[PDB]
């Protein structure tokens, strides 16, 4: 439709192709680090508290 | 349909006009001034970014 | 373009005709006194030579008093007035939906022309006494106060009266927006084709309004007529009938419509100007003797056809403005004795924080219990009784203490219900959510919760119900009643949630 | 026919002015004691 209405010579499909080529930066797992917390919490409850209890 | 001379009159004024359409005939510099003003206003409503590329973003994560 | 201009020229009507004619004797203040036109019907559309229109309103024995549809700067003593023979009529259909038309059905939106096929008069008669059938279905306005305490059935005139800047247009626009949920769904027995007639407003206000409607994507089923402040008196006097005819098309086509007049006190002013300039005898407050016939013959088109005439409908919500709560003025009483109710708005309530500022003491609806869903009926009966009890002793509020624990309970319940009725702007709620909230309110699941927080609860509760128990809400909605199972489930949800907060 | 809120002052009758009178006592006396307390406070803060 744009190319139809947009009489502009090639800018229409120019940007079409360029767009289709462009790819978004997906964010990267960086917060995803405190997992040992769980396990060390697991220690506090399941090791450091299990046997004492 | 050509019986009404009004139709032919309008038609061939129109034609001569289209032939003259090699440029917008008798535009007049006030035409250009109006173009100027409204084109700016349109652009500001559309922002100041260069209207030629895909303005890059480099999106920011938390 | 050029190539298009070719058929733009071709697509014309060059033919001429032998037409009657009379010449203007006089002009001034917007009132031509044409002489001639011996065969001109009363209330007919004549055309002046310059290009304007006129409505030959006052057939005097020697001359015909025509009212110009625009500035008469273009008219001069001597011009030619050619009659058209056709009473005023306007386009109709479903082509108008989403457009903005002026009083005569001419798109003032740019956005191309109106592609309507069938036209329709503006001075038709209302359906008789047999066509109508009692008002039974509800028109969910999406506003808690309106939708529970002062209900509005489909086919009912419900004046929206109140002083200036109290939120009347806001109520009307919340009503318009609420219909989106029905108008996107499937059933055609719940789709309301809102109309909005803007009289006397300035074009900036109507522009902002259509912006609001477009944002909420509520234009795909709305027409917006507009006779704005600059349009000559006849186009303001005549817009409400254009809107009412656009709605009568739906009504008699087995569809359901809704027309909002805003204001109806700026149409009577325009008609007063027209009459006083035509020199018709004046009356009280200078209004002519027709300023009742005027409105009555308009607000009596809002009917609810039976199932032999189609089953259509046409609600009507005439907005009236009263000068400082002077409900006894001429127009407010003229339009209060025509309609089936009134939603009174007050500023003491608007600035106390009770928004929408509806004054449930004075607001009534003369259909009442009917025009509600059984679920909302069950909730709202108790809510209405409790609120009346609270109002009758709210005078003590400033003391509260030093009084019997019974009145203390009454105040502690009325305050909670008042806080629950407060609503945001352009945030209408489906009936099931209203029922859930007011159920949590009237059954005592907030009496121990401080008033200042009630609003919070409300919102949270909705977020905790819509995202969690859509099944229960669907159960309430599909069958509009609270079966004991649904009642108990609501009780459990309310109790456990309140516990979790 | 009805009434309004905060209208015993608009009438400007006897009560409309007696009310100003009562409020002005209360808040003149409160202003006096508050000024004395603020003085006391700043004078103490000299230490
Ligand atoms: N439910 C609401 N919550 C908060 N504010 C509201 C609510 N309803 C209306 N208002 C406020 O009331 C003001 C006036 O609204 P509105 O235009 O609907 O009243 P109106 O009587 O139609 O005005 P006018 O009579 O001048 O046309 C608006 O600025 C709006 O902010
Ligand atoms: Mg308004």
């Amino acid at each position: 439709y744009y190319k139809a209405n947009v009489a502009k010579a090639g800018l229409v499909d120019d940007f079409e192709k360029k767009f289709n080529a462009l790819k978004v930066p997906i964010p990267e797992d960086k917060y995803t680090a405190q997992v040992d917390a769980e396990e060390k919490e697991d220690v506090k409850s399941c090791a450091e508290f299990l046997t004492q209890s | 349909d050509p019986v009404q001379k009004l139709f032919v009159d309008k038609i061939r004024e129109y034609r001569t006009k289209r032939q003259t359409s090699g440029g917008p005939v008798d535009a007049g510099p006030e035409y250009q001034q109006d173009l100027d003003r409204e084109l700016f206003k349109l652009k500001q409503m559309y922002g100041k970014a260069d209207m030629n590329t895909f303005p890059n973003f480099t999106f920011e994560d938390p | 373009v050029s190539s298009i201009l070719e058929e733009r020229i071709l697509g014309a009507d060059t033919s001429v005709d032998l037409e009657e004619t009379g010449r203007v004797l006089s002009i001034g203040d917007g009132i031509a006194r044409v002489h001639g036109l011996r065969n001109v019907q009363a209330e007919e559309m004549v055309e002046f030579s310059s290009g304007l229109k006129g409505m030959s309103l006052n057939l005097e024995p020697d001359n015909v008093g025509v009212v110009v549809f625009g500035n008469d700067k273009l008219i001069k003593e001597g011009d030619i007035v050619k009659r058209t023979g056709a009473i005023v009529d306007v386009p109709v259909g479903e082509e108008l939906l989403g457009r903005v038309v002026d009083a005569l059905g001419n798109a003032i939106d740019g956005k191309g022309p109106i592609g309507s096929k069938a036209r329709r008069r503006v001075g038709l008669k209302a359906p008789g006494i047999i066509p109508r059938i009692s008002v039974r279905e509800p028109m969910q306005t999406g506003i808690k106060a309106v939708d529970s305490l002062v209900p509005i059935g489909r086919g009912q005139r419900e004046l929206i009266i109140g002083d200036r800047q109290t939120g009347k247009t806001s109520i009307a626009i919340d009503t318009i927006i609420n219909q989106k949920r029905f108008n996107d769904g499937t059933d055609e027995k719940k789709k309301l084709y809102c109309i909005y007639v803007a009289i006397g407003q300035k074009r900036s206000t109507v522009a902002q309004l259509v912006k609001r409607l477009t944002d909420a994507d509520a234009m795909k089923y709305t027409i917006v007529v507009s006779a704005t402040a600059s349009d000559a008196a006849p186009l303001q006097y005549l817009a409400p009938y254009s809107g009412c005819s656009m709605g009568e098309y739906f009504r008699d086509n087995g569809k359901h419509a809704l027309i909002i007049y805003d204001d109806l006190s700026k149409q009577a002013v325009a008609y007063r100007q027209m009459s006083l300039l035509l020199r018709r005898p004046p009356g009280r407050e200078a209004y002519p003797g027709d300023v009742f016939y005027l409105h009555s013959r308009l607000l009596e088109r809002a009917a609810k056809m039976n199932d032999a005439f189609g089953g259509g409908s046409l609600t009507a919500l005439p907005v009236i403005e009263t000068q400082a709560g002077d409900v006894s003025a001429y127009i407010p009483t003229n339009v209060i004795s025509i309609t089936d109710g009134q939603i009174f708005l007050e500023t003491e309530l608007f600035y106390k924080g009770i928004r929408p500022a509806i004054n449930v003491g004075l607001s009534v609806s003369r259909v009442g219990s009917a025009a509600q869903t059984r679920a909302m009926k069950q909730v709202a009966g108790t809510m209405k009784l409790e609120l009346a009890q609270y109002r009758e002793v709210a005078a003590f509020a400033q003391f509260g203490s030093d009084l019997d624990a019974a009145t203390q309970q009454l105040l502690s319940r009325g305050v909670r219900l008042t806080e629950l009725l407060k609503q945001g702007q352009y945030s209408p709620m489906a009936i099931e959510e209203q029922v859930a909230v007011i159920y949590a309110g009237v059954r005592g699941y907030l009496d121990k919760l401080e008033p200042s927080k009630i609003t919070k609860f409300e919102n949270a509760f909705l977020s905790h119900v819509i995202s969690q128990h859509q099944a229960l809400l669907g159960k309430i909605r599909t069958d509009g009643k609270i079966s004991e199972e649904s009642d108990a489930k609501l009780k459990e949800i309310v109790t456990n949630f309140l516990a979790g907060f | 026919v009805r009434s309004s809120a905060g209208a015993v002052r608009d009438a400007g009758g006897a009560f409309g002015k007696r009310e100003q009178a009562e409020e002005e006592r209360y808040f003149r006396a409160r202003a006096k004691e508050q000024l004395a307390a603020l003085k006391k406070h700043h004078e103490n803060e000299i230490s």
